[PDB]
């Protein structure tokens, strides 16, 4: 039954031994030996192998049948007598996207130093090498057997053992090997490819793809590709007041989509979902801990919403009714989680605040409508594309002709139709009778059509008819809770604010969605995958806190001293310890007076007022906020008029003393920063990359030294035909995306003192101080552009970014919308460019869309500016001349201005050089629909020569220089 | 009768997010039909669901020739290429096709009534489209006004000197021709004028029979949303009720394909009860419905009203062929 | 709403720096500029904030004489409200409210109903540019006449209506129509701040523009003879006019000096831009019938509520912008009778 299905999935996972590339001759028996008593049957092995060949690496499984006077081989045993094989060379690995070729260093060091490149069957001087190879292979097999035996012994249920193996078998085996051989040995060994003749993906990625395909086709189930989108996202994210609402919205969205993902995974299997790569995901680890499979290791922080709002899975459905049942199950799971949260809120913050009032009875009949309003808020769209079973019976030529004719019957436009016809021809250009097309040959086409369908089918909405009444004050679109009558709503919400003053305010009247999001942080410790992970909610409350994260001139951040004020983290430095202690005593005495006064009014819970020593608003460190008692009370979140304390004036001595102490601290800690940076990034044309257009020709993804030895026809085909991704290649791409988005961005964000909020796949959303915003942006862009960091894959693609520097007092929704507009502008203007914008508290707006390398030189000139090496007046003159300047006297005018406004000749020359180099990369927005110029700027090429050929180069250069000065002005304001 | 409404100054139409003291930044949205309907109601009340019906509202530009601009359809790619949904019987699914790739970006802008008389056939010229910047711009006023924190940002609609807003009203219900009335959020006003029905309407009205018979003979019909509609029956849903097309005489529908943007969320102030009106969701204007109808259409007008609140100006839809 | 309207006029006695802009190109604080056209403008929101405050302070001093009869606000609220009108008096004197009559005219305070009037944006009408002959010139653009053509039809409209339609002139980027005091003698050309312009012969366009100004701002022109103005209009092309408003305004460098050292402080240097003096602005004021809340017998209809506004503001002198203490903002107003 289901246990048999799980055992079959386990067998399909291990049909290829992890050390298959070491010796291809006896790989099947090694796999059967590593599977132990769970070894596959005969026909089940045959169907598993059929699923494997019909799965991805079809650019290898239709290429490993190279019959050029022999069967081409590429292994490590190199005893493959040339009478029938004629091998090529040592195994390599190629990046699935950029085709970057990496050899295997440490694996060869442990291999015997053979005196010849090739060995025959029974030649002399071979016995010792064969004995050494047998010894090392036996050691590897013993290690694998020990690991798998431990895994089998620990877990009794087939499903638990299957999921545990899929999640940690690679990690445990790598740990054992690095304990035995070496760390680099295990790192290289665990990254061996499956099909060595085209090492474009890892062995384990191929194993996961094989398991997914086999599960999709098992028991007569027709494989189907399913894509799910929960929308809208940006509008739901933007509806925030403090940073906590934004974090709660992001985490809630990620939790909902991961609830759907977990339902799918527990139904079919963890590997059935291609994107996101669940392995290594902190949410997946928490889910595993929930299922009592593996205890959470606390290595990866759960406070980050590390799950995208869409997932793509490969599942097998018996019929359409099964797919409809799956969709209804996903929707009901998500709605059940939402209703659980709504009930928790309604019975812990509403009933607990109106335990006896008649207002509870008035809104008691409105529980159903608000529950249904919250449930029907999001749109859950599930789109499924049945994978066609192409008739491959008959001759190889006839089968390929039938497949191509089926492709031609779809009526697709000539561009991608020609692309897929070329792919099919290149597949059919191999010389082998047994070569046959597979159903998953057009997996890329199915994915593209599925994405189009999802983008179309997700535009349908069905939402209820809410009654009249005043709307929520935060979202603004939904009727507020108990908002039927203004007096009733005000009474209810005042009672709730009195009951919960740490979260709400004196004038907040939320709806179901907004209230659930606001109270989301206090509930999640009692939700499914939690209560056993620990510290999910982050210790950051307001957007001003991340602004204070900027480090001062004494190697100490305002946030750190604020945390010292509450006593959380003591300050090690003693040169300012006395002043800090004085300020802490002053603020503690003032808040003690405030809480003692508030306790007299008997309007707030004693428990909440007791903790005001620790959870007082950090905005009191701003000297502006301490102009009187009413503003001080409002800063802490209390309405003086509502409490009637607008006339109290006996605390003026305390406020004045605190202001004096704050000025004393400012004397050498500097004024507390009031500006922070919002940075949201996206993947550049990821749909095009997955569509195959941005992928390179098949020559790179194949073994480097096998193109020549192969037949000429398919040689030229692979020379000029672009590869199309497939389940294992897609899984490897998603694995690289997971590696980046999980192991890299959090680390550089923490090192950059910023607070990462959402890092799901390609996208990233962080809030950082104005100090390290640009540095971390460039670091993350270079990390994403990387292809092979150490021994782990990386996306090897580009990001457009939108960075906004805005005042902490600015409303969160408008700042987020402006940052999204910046990102959209960056994408609109030759992607792989960062769009930097500054929004001052007054309301003035700056703009600049430049390349990612333009920041460094702009940072250099800004550093020269702040260090008083060059007068700031040079900026004003250059802006004045930017309107009337041309490329011919660019350098001369810049040199004159530099030598005039610098300190010496060397500084002027350096300024000229950095200005000349940096200003080349700046995106421009001409009146005409011109993207070619931005494309030329985006790389660094003959664009300068092309500018001479270009007919409006003067406008381009003028916009370039004006934008460079604008961005350097932004940088100078940020540092200063 | 058209109702030209030239704004003397910029206009701001309040988005549903509140803005009194806290959300100082107040953005703007395109004028909803309810706001202009209320303005016209005030105008007729001063001159002498309202008893009179407002067909809808469109932008216009007056540069020598007076032309009404209709919101850019969601059926037009950014390369001025139409998108047609063709179904794949092999895979059992229907996708939207632009004959240049399965992916496309809708063209934001406008479409003149000459465009409408040609776009309904299935082709679009180059001069038939106008970009957004040629009509209005997003002018954001800043720092308008114990008032250290009252400084609030506001974004308005800065119409071009030759561009305004025209409101379509059915024949009859005559009232004052020239005058001034207040429209929008922060107190502003327009210099409205009453003008005879433009020749573009009669151009499209006279040529209605040709497109109607083409639709009837080809068995295919496309419905273009000039103004947003509330198509829900009990609640608010984007799914097109088959009975709704039964009014025009559709015996049966084979398949319905619709492409549209995010829904518009809006409400109003009930002056009678001094309480905000119930929140509503409407399909955004510019969306198009592709249907495969069985039978024939007997509508004598090239337009029909779909959904609720059609008297205000909601649900202005055009019958076209694909 | 807004049954009728009245036309206001402004004339910068001293340079005006009102508001700011979201552009922030070079100057730290530019002036409020229209988006599509780029002309300098005074937003009706900020213009109302100085119109209402000036009207309010008159009430506290009782200089709002209505129909040649002085206004006494203390008794008027008691006469028309009674009961809590004594408390209304206390609230107004507590600075938590505003005088009664102003709130009928300019709307209630922060703590009902709406103001009977609306303040439109102040669009530019004349701009001063340094010239060679005729030291300074009042430059316009043909579309600026077009903007004035439509707006002026709301109040005047009938002789001016016929002459309003006559305002239709096409100008090239170098030709101009100028008064006699600006044309260089002999060489029929005009120089306006480094730009050489060729005078286009005409006898109606300049006369028509000064015709409507006299009929809408009196025979006197803001303390100057009207005939002395007719010789200094220089209508230029739109691109020329647009360029002038961007670059012919006064950009004033400013810095703060510390007495401890006598030098300037680091980072305390910035540039602010001011609208030039002698800039004839004009703003349309829309007036409607006030909300019926037992108003006094003198402010029933719209015709009575516009006469008070026009009389109390004609030949006034109020300050706009945020540089009052340094003599920036004083403008002479001439309501259109
Ligand atoms: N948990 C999350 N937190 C923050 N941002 C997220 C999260 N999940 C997704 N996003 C991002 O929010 C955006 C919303 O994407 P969405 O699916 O709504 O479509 P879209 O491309 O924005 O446009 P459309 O609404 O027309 O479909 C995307 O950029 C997505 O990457
Ligand atoms: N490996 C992947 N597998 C499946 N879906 C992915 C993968 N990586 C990203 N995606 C999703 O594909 C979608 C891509 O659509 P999107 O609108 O973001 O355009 P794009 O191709 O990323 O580029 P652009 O924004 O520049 O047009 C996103 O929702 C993204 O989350
Ligand atoms: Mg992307
Ligand atoms: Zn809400």
């Amino acid at each position: 039954a289901d246990n048999e299905f799980w055992l079959n999935k386990i067998r399909a996972f291990f049909h290829d031994p992890p050390d298959k590339s070491f010796e291809l001759k006896t790989h099947e028996r090694r796999a059967s030996f590593i599977l132990g008593e769970l070894k596959p049957s005969k026909s089940l092995k045959r169907i598993i192998k059929n699923a494997d060949i019909q799965a991805s690496s079809l650019q290898r499984v239709d290429l490993e049948k190279s019959i050029h006077k022999k069967e081409l081989k590429s292994t490590f045993d190199r005893i493959h007598n040339t009478e029938k094989y004629e091998y090529i060379g040592q195994p390599i690995i190629r990046h699935p996207v950029t085709g970057e070729i990496k050899e295997y260093g440490t694996i060869l060091a442990n291999l015997p130093q053979t005196q010849r490149e090739v060995y025959d069957v029974d030649d002399e001087g071979k016995e010792d090498y064969e004995e050494q190879f047998q010894e090392i292979l036996s050691r590897i097999l013993k290690i694998e057997k020990k690991v798998f035996d431990d895994f089998k012994n620990r877990y009794s249920d087939p499903k638990d053992l299957y999921i545990s193996l899929w999640a940690f078998y690679a990690e445990k085996l790598k740990e054992a090997l690095e304990e035995e051989f070496s760390a680099s040995f295990a790192e290289e060994f665990v990254n061996l490819p499956a099909y060595t003749l085209s090492p474009d993906h890892t062995l384990f990625d191929h194993a996961d793809a094989t398991s997914a395909i086999f599960g999709a086709e098992i028991d007569g189930k027709k494989p189907v590709l399913v894509l799910f989108k929960i929308s809208p996202v940006q509008k739901f994210i933007a509806d925030a007041r403090k940073e906590k609402d934004l974090w709660a919205a992001s985490h809630m969205l990620s939790t909902l989509t991961f609830k759907a993902i977990s339902f799918i995974a527990d139904k079919f299997g963890p590997d059935v979902v291609i994107y996101p790569h669940l392995r290594g995901n902190p949410f997946f680890h928490a889910w595993l801990h929930s299922k009592k499979i593996w205890e959470f290791s606390d290595s990866h922080s759960l406070k980050i919403a590390s799950v995208p709002n869409k997932f793509l899975a490969l599942v097998g459905v018996s019929d359409e009714k099964e797919l409809n049942n799956l969709r209804e199950g996903i929707r009901n799971e998500i709605e059940s989680f939402l209703a659980d949260l709504f009930d928790k809120l309604w019975n812990e913050v509403i009933v607990g605040a109106l335990e006896h009032s008649d207002a509870l009875k008035h809104l008691g009949d409105k529980k159903e409508i608000h529950k249904e309003i919250l449930l029907k808020r999001f749109t859950l769209t599930l789109s499924s594309l049945k994978i066609h079973d192409v008739d491959v019976s008959g001759s190889k030529e006839e089968a390929y002709e039938k497949v191509k004719d089926f492709v031609r019957s779809l009526g697709l436009p000539n561009a991608i139709e020609s692309k897929y016809l070329q792919w099919l021809d290149m597949l059919g250009s191999v010389e082998a009778s047994n070569n046959r097309p597979t159903k998953y040959d057009l997996y890329s086409l199915y994915y593209e059509i599925l994405t189009v369908l999802n983008a179309i089918e997700s535009t349908h909405f069905d939402k209820p008819a809410e009654p009249a009444g005043y709307k929520c004050t935060l979202c603004g679109e939904h009727l507020a809770i108990g908002g039927e009558s203004r007096e009733m709503m005000e009474n209810v919400w005042g009672k709730i604010h009195k009951r919960w003053p740490s979260h709400l305010r004196s004038n907040e009247r939320l709806c179901a969605v907004c209230a659930v999001k606001r109270f989301y942080p206090k509930f999640i410790e009692t939700l499914d995958i939690f209560e056993g992970v620990g510290k999910v909610v982050p210790d950051i409350e307001s957007v001003s806190e991340v602004a204070m994260c900027r480090r001062t001139k004494h190697g100490i951040t305002w946030k750190e001293v604020y945390d010292y004020l509450r006593g959380l983290k003591n300050v090690d430095d003693e040169k300012l310890l006395g002043k800090l202690e004085n300020l802490k005593h002053s603020v503690q005495t003032l808040i003690n007076n405030v809480k003692s006064e508030l306790k007299s009014r008997k309007v707030y819970p004693e428990e909440f007022l007791e903790g005001l020593n620790r959870n007082f608003s950090n905005e009191i460190l701003y000297s502006e906020r301490l102009r009187d008692f009413n503003t001080l009370l409002d800063t802490l979140g209390f309405d003086a008029a509502k409490l009637g304390l607008d006339d109290v004036k006996n605390y003026e001595t305390m406020i004045s003393e605190l202001r004096e102490r704050l000025s004393e601290v400012y004397k050498m800690l500097g004024e507390p920063p009031k500006y922070y940076a919002i940075l949201m990034m996206d993947g550049d044309e990821m749909g095009k990359l997955l569509s195959g257009e941005k992928l390179k020709t098949a020559e790179h993804y194949l073994h480097s030294a096998i193109l020549e030895r192969v037949s000429d026809a398919l040689r030229v085909k692979a020379k000029t035909v672009r590869r199309l991704i497939t389940p294992a290649a897609h899984s490897s791409i998603s694995r690289a995306l997971k590696n980046f988005s999980v192991n890299h961005v959090p680390d550089v964000v923490r090192k950059g003192n910023g607070t990462l909020i959402y890092s799901g796949g390609d996208d990233v959303l962080v809030l950082l101080p104005v100090d390290t915003a640009f540095d971390v942006a460039t670091e993350l862009a270079m990390t994403f552009s990387t292809s092979w960091n150490g021994w782990e894959m990386l996306p090897g693609n580009k990001l457009s970014a939108g960075l906004l520097i805005v005042h902490y007092k600015h409303p969160l929704y408008d700042a987020l919308e402006k940052t999204r507009e910046l990102l959209q502008k960056a994408k609109k203007l030759g992607r792989n460019a960062i769009a930097v914008g500054l929004l001052k508290r007054s309301g003035s707006y700056y703009e600049s869309v430049v390349n990612f390398e333009t920041l460094e030189d702009a940072k250099a000139v800004a550093n020269l500016l702040v260090k008083e090496q060059v007068s700031p007046r040079i900026i004003y003159e250059l802006l004045n001349f930017a309107d009337v300047i041309s490329k011919e006297f660019l350098h001369q005018l810049v040199k004159y201005e530099a030598v005039r406004h610098s300190i010496d000749k060397n500084l002027a020359e350096e300024f000229q050089s950095v200005f000349a180099r940096g200003h080349q990369g700046v995106r421009v927005e001409l009146e005409g629909n011109d993207e070619e110029i931005n494309k030329y700027i985006s790389d660094g090429a003959n664009l300068e020569t092309f500018l001479d050929k270009y007919e409006k180069a003067v406008d381009v250069i003028r916009k370039q220089v004006r934008g460079f000065l604008n961005l350097v002005k932004i940088l100078y304001e940020s540092i200063r | 009768m058209i109702l030209v409404m030239k704004p003397y100054d910029s206009l701001l139409f309040r988005e549903p997010r509140p803005f009194d003291v806290n959300n100082h930044v107040a953005r703007t949205i395109l004028p909803l039909p309810q706001t202009l309907a209320g303005a016209v109601r005030s105008a007729i009340y001063v001159k002498y669901e309202p008893e009179f019906e407002i067909l809808g509202h469109f932008f216009y530009r007056y540069d020598g020739k007076f032309e009404l601009l209709v919101e850019s359809p969601h059926d037009v790619t950014q390369n001025l290429g139409l998108v047609k949904p063709h179904r794949i019987d092999k895979l059992g699914i229907t996708i939207l096709m632009d004959s240049e790739g399965i992916k496309f970006r809708p063209f934001n802008g406008f479409l003149k009534f000459s465009g409408l008389i040609d776009y309904l056939q299935g082709r679009i010229a180059e001069d038939s489209v106008v970009e957004r910047q040629k009509i209005f711009k997003k002018e954001r006023r800043v720092g308008i006004a114990t008032k250290e924190e009252h400084f609030y940002q506001v974004e308005m609609l800065r119409f071009s000197d030759d561009c305004g807003i025209a409101v379509w009203v059915e024949d009859g219900v005559d009232f004052d021709d020239e005058g001034i009335l207040g429209v929008g959020g922060e107190r502003r006003f327009v210099k409205f004028e009453k003008r005879e029905e433009p020749e573009c309407i009669t151009n499209l009205r006279s040529k209605w029979k040709k497109i109607r018979d083409k639709i009837n003979e080809t068995g295919r019909l496309k419905i273009y949303l000039a103004t947003p509609a509330i198509l829900g029956a009990k609640g608010y849903s984007s799914k097109l009720d088959y009975d709704l097309l039964g009014d025009i005489g559709i015996e049966r529908v084979r398949s319905v394909n619709f492409i549209g943007g995010k829904p518009v969320i809006f409400s109003g102030w009930d002056f009678v009860t001094r309480k905000p009106k119930p929140t509503r969701y409407a399909v955004p204007a510019g969306s198009v419905y592709f249907v495969e109808f069985e039978g024939e259409v007997k509508l004598d007008m090239p337009y029909l009203k779909l959904g609720k609140l059609t008297k205000l100006g909601y649900g202005l839809c055009f019958m076209g062929v694909w | 709403m807004f049954e009728k309207a009245v036309v206001f006029g402004l004339y910068s006695i001293t340079p005006v720096h009102a508001g700011s802009g979201a552009e922030l190109s070079v100057i730290a604080l530019p002036i409020q500029r229209e988006r599509h056209t780029g002309f300098p403008v005074i937003w009706g929101q900020s213009l109302k904030g100085v119109l209402r405050s000036r009207f309010r302070q008159l009430e506290l001093d009782e200089k709002i004489e209505v129909e040649s009869q002085k206004w006494k606000w203390k008794e008027k609220t008691k006469e028309v409200l009674k009961e809590k009108a004594d408390e209304f008096i206390k609230k107004v004197e507590e600075r938590k409210r505003d005088p009664l009559l102003t709130e009928i005219v300019f709307g209630p305070a922060t703590d009902e109903h709406a103001g009977a009037v609306s303040v439109g944006d102040a669009k530019i009408l004349l701009f001063p540019v340094r010239s060679a002959k005729g030291v300074f010139a009042f430059v316009t653009s043909p579309i600026v006449i077009q903007r004035l053509k439509e707006d002026f039809e709301l109040v005047s409209e009938i002789e001016l209506k016929q002459i309003l339609s006559r305002f239709k002139v096409e100008l090239s980027n170098n030709e101009t129509i100028a008064g006699n005091a600006l044309i260089l003698n002999g060489e029929n050309k005009v120089i306006l701040e480094d730009i050489v312009l060729k005078v286009k012969s005409d006898s109606n366009v300049i006369e028509n523009l000064v015709e409507v100004l006299k009929t809408l701002f009196g025979d006197n022109f803001f303390g100057k003879p009207i005939e002395s103005i007719k010789e200094r209009i220089a209508i230029v092309s739109d691109d020329v006019f647009k360029s002038f408003t961007r670059f012919s305004t006064e950009i004033v460098a400013r810095v703060r000096i510390d007495a401890e050292k006598g030098t300037v402080a680091r980072g305390g240097l910035w540039y602010e831009e001011f609208l030039p003096s002698d800039t004839l602005m004009y703003s349309l004021i829309a007036v409607g019938s006030p909300k019926k809340e037992n108003l006094p017998k003198e402010v029933d209809n719209t015709q009575k509520i516009v006469n008070v506004l026009k009389v109390t503001f004609n030949n006034a002198f109020l300050q706009i912008g945020g540089d009052e203490t340094v003599g920036k903002g004083f403008v002479k107003v001439r309501a259109g009778v």
